[PDB]
């Protein structure tokens, strides 16, 4: 909540920035972790009685 | 939904596999004149 924060961006945000790339990269590759364990087969079948 | 609240896309009740992920069981696409689908 700084006064100044475009300066603050300008200077030092794009390492922030770089980093936030990273954590999204993490975050999407977590999702593709989990789509690649449980949907190795894409047909639905019901479950019989 | 449940990630959030999303505006400038068209929702579709058809599924479709998808390439953007979104999350909370939600996609996106480009094909529908044409615009972004959810
Ligand atoms: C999608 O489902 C909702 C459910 O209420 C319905 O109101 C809507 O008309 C449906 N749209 C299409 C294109 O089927």
């Amino acid at each position: 909540d700084s006064t100044e924060c475009s300066n603050l961006l300008l200077q030092y945000g794009s390492f922030c920035t770089q980093l936030n790339r990273a954590l999204t990269g993490i975050a999407v590759e977590q999702d593709k972790n989990t789509q690649e364990v449980f949907a190795q087969v894409k047909q639905i079948y019901k479950t019989p009685p | 939904t449940r990630a959030g609240c999303l505006i400038g896309a068209e929702h579709v009740n058809n599924s479709y596999e998808c390439d953007i992920p979104i999350g909370a069981g939600i996609c996106a696409s480009y094909q529908t004149s044409q615009s972004i689908i959810a």
